């Protein structure tokens, strides 16, 4: 029972999407089929429309306690 | 052309930075830099 | 479907400048027109400059930059000649280019005035157009001035030194039948030398169904060509233009 | 080199370990030549 | 002509270790070399080595010994031995008996004799194979050219 | 220092083509000409007499930075009619306007002088 | 300094006129008439001469060097 929202922030889309990009640029395997695409911000999000980040985000609650999510279980918006 | 942006060598960029690299810093786009994965900075106004 | 057919009346002609009206043509015609008056009559101009000795007050450049706005009479030999960077030679040949030579010592504590009479050409086709003259430069006793010029052929576009015209008078409906602009108050403006509306009205009744036409110019020469010699260069590189857009457009519908 | 005396113009060459002073004038200071390289302008 | 290998270091001299394997005693004022630690020697079995790599010494005064290479030559290697207590370890052996267990164009005044350019004069800054920066005498601006759209003064 | 090389304004480099033609997928028989190291000058004439011809539905253009010297055509014609056609059909309209009205200057200039 | 060559904004010569500009003031002509004489209608050309100050003369007081 994750309390928190159910909604990606847009600081969570900014370092989600950096980090996958940066990955996608260290040569990582690609979730998803691109389409041509050769810069790794587009694929990241190509991915993250897709819903297809390997991602896991912690969320620290502020009494240290934590949660986590997966990227598909948030509401893109 | 003086300012810079650090690019990763991927098999998608190999050849457009491949070209880059050989255009060195005398034209415009170009490059200063090749930074392996070892440390060395071999500069590109100096190395040809 | 097809383009209008223009008639000309030149109303006044002189070597200086000449004055015509085209009728029966369309506004984007007259304007890229005068444009290419402006912009695409190719002259000869005194562009590469080598100091030999200079002693003057005034530093190179500035004297480089004076002898760049010396209009040359070109009238005929700039079609024959060609453009430097299209031409083979090492720097300069007849071919593309034009020599001067310049060399005045002032040992006379008079005062001195080394002027566009002092220019001499390699070939008496092109002169400085005076040849009273224009200065360049006033020189006192002791001081030197010695440089080898190169002219070569160019237009206003590249560079304002090649720009032919001295200023292009250009007017369509003198009346303000078409409306075109608003005067607030008619009444409070002058008439134009063209313009029939008498001396009790301020503007032609707005005729709806207007296109406009008769177009007035009056083109005024520097001197480097002569104003026909202008007009009929203007059109024929307009003409060079076109044609050659021509061949690029069927290549690449070709391809 | 060959450098130009400020007042009287008087043409003359110094070595590089003498102070330098006109040779007719006194005058002590000096204007270095034109340089003997070939210049070109365009005229733009 | 001939390297060497600090062995000693005393009050006023060096003892340094050459490359014939000759002790000698020097004073401090031999000179620095650059070092080039990325060389490649080949041993005596046709395989590259490098420094810092163990070898054993299979002919040779020194056969039997194995140590650390440290410093190359042309033709010699440099080997330290901690249990080896003689020169602090540092001796030397022929490679062939181991096995491993400026543009003349810059700053010339040239001048554009083909292209855009042409008419013009500059100095070279900087020269390639291909083309050449020169810093352009008319306007405020350098710019780069091939060599064959040059012609020196 | 960044100032151009203005001579290099109207002179195609290497590797740059006159003139480019792209179908705009937007609208059937909708093409659009890039041609470069050009102006108003040839742009607004062109259009001009492309507006002439009743076939020609629309016709336009714009230079997308007047620093930049591309000027962009848009020209769109009936569903019988290349846009193409249109535009050679254009050019010969112009240059045959433009030899006549040489012809004629020559004949004024003539007579001016007699007269 | 010097007279410039041309005026900026239309491009007619102006530097074989401003000796004759001086010498017709000689002559006690108002300004406007001289520069009529000269054959300069459009006041681009008039601000040129009417405007222009010839300092090349104060500057040659100096030594030629
Ligand atoms: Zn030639
Ligand atoms: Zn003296
Ligand atoms: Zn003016």
């Amino acid at each position: 029972k994750r309390i928190t929202t159910p909604y990606m922030t847009k600081y969570e889309r900014a370092r989600v999407l950096g980090t996958r990009a940066l990955q996608i640029a260290m040569c990582a395997p690609v979730m998803v089929e691109l389409e041509g695409e050769t810069d790794p911000l587009l694929i990241a999000m190509k991915e993250l429309k897709a819903r297809k980040i390997p991602i896991i985000i912690r969320r620290y609650l502020p009494d240290g306690s934590y949660e986590d999510w997966g990227v598909d279980e948030l509401i893109i918006s | 052309a003086n300012m810079t942006f650090a690019e990763i060598v991927t098999p998608f960029n190999i050849d457009r930075l491949q070209e880059l690299v050989r255009r060195g810093n005398s034209q415009y786009p170009g490059a200063k830099y090749i930074i392996r994965d070892n440390g060395d900075r071999i500069d590109l106004r100096f190395h040809p | 479907p097809y383009a209008n057919q223009p008639t000309v009346r030149i109303t006044e002609l002189t070597d200086e400048n000449v004055k015509f009206i085209i009728e029966n043509t369309d506004l984007a015609v007259a304007n890229s027109i005068r444009r290419v008056f402006i912009a695409e009559v190719p002259i000869i101009a005194i562009d590469w400059v080598q100091i030999d000795a200079n002693s003057s007050v005034l530093h190179d450049e500035f004297i480089a930059h004076r002898l760049g706005l010396i209009p040359l009479t070109s009238d005929d030999i700039v079609d024959k000649l060609q453009y430097s960077r299209d031409c083979t030679c090492e720097e300069f040949c007849p071919e593309c280019s034009v020599e001067f030579t310049l060399d005045v010592r002032c040992n006379e504590d008079q005062t001195r005035h080394v002027t566009s009479r002092d220019l001499i050409s390699n070939s008496p086709r092109v002169i400085p157009v005076t040849s009273d003259d224009i200065l360049i430069v006033k020189l006192r006793k002791g001081q030197e001035l010695r440089l080898r010029a190169y002219a070569k052929k160019g237009f206003g576009k590249e560079h304002a030194k090649w720009n032919p015209t001295a200023g292009v008078a250009f007017e369509y409906d003198p009346d303000n039948a078409l409306r075109h602009t608003v005067y607030p108050k008619p009444e409070e403006w002058p008439k134009s030398e063209y313009s029939e509306l008498d001396e009790d009205e301020s503007q032609a009744p707005y005729d709806p169904n207007g296109k406009p036409e008769r177009f007035y110019y009056n083109v005024e020469s520097c001197g480097s060509l002569r104003p026909e010699t202008i007009v009929l260069s203007a059109l024929s590189g307009l003409k060079k233009k076109l044609s050659d857009l021509q061949t690029q457009l069927s290549h690449e519908i070709q391809s | 080199m060959i450098y130009i005396c400020g007042e009287c113009h008087t043409e003359n060459e110094i070595k590089s370990r003498d102070p330098i002073r006109c040779r007719e004038c006194g005058y002590r200071i000096m204007y270095k030549k034109r340089t003997k390289r070939l210049v070109v302008f365009d005229a733009r | 002509q001939t390297v060497g290998v600090i062995v000693r270091l005393e009050r006023e001299t060096f003892q340094v270790l050459n490359m014939y394997g000759k002790v000698v005693t020097v004073r401090h004022q031999v000179t620095r070399k650059k070092d080039n630690r990325f060389a490649v020697a080949l041993d005596s079995e046709q395989n590259n080595i490098h420094v810092k790599d163990i070898v054993k010494v299979i002919d040779g005064p020194h056969s039997g010994r194995e140590g650390e290479i440290r410093h190359l030559f042309r033709s010699f290697a440099f080997l330290h031995c901690k249990k080896l207590v003689e020169n602090g370890g540092m001796f030397v052996c022929k490679t062939r008996h181991l096995v491993l267990a400026d543009n003349e164009l810059i700053g010339q005044t040239v001048r554009i004799s083909q292209g855009p350019y042409k008419g013009y004069i500059g100095v070279v800054k900087d020269a390639t194979e291909s083309t050449a920066r020169v810093e352009l005498h008319s306007t405020c601006q350098t710019i780069s050219v091939d060599r064959q759209r040059l012609t020196t003064v | 220092m960044n100032a151009p090389p203005a001579f290099e304004s109207f002179l195609l480099f290497e590797g740059e083509k006159k003139i480019t033609i792209n179908k705009d997928t937007k609208v059937p028989n909708a093409c659009l000409f890039t041609i470069n190291k050009e102006d108003h000058t040839l742009g607004n004439i062109i259009k001009s007499q492309l507006l002439k011809d009743p076939q020609v539905l629309f016709a336009g253009y714009k230079v997308p930075h007047p620093l930049e010297h591309k000027i962009i055509i848009r020209v769109q014609t009936t569903p019988d009619y290349s846009p193409q056609e249109a535009f050679t059909n254009a050019i010969t309209d112009l240059i045959s306007e433009l030899s006549l009205l040489e012809e004629r200057f020559r004949v004024a200039i003539k007579d001016k002088q007699e007269g | 300094m010097i007279i410039p060559v041309r005026c900026f904004t239309c491009g007619k010569i102006v530097g074989n006129k401003w000796e004759a500009y001086l010498g017709l003031l000689q002559a006690e002509y108002t300004e406007g008439d001289a520069l009529d004489a000269l054959g300069l209608k459009r006041y681009c050309c008039r601000r040129m001469l009417l405007a222009h100050v010839d300092l090349i003369e104060k500057l040659l007081n100096y030594a030629p060097l």
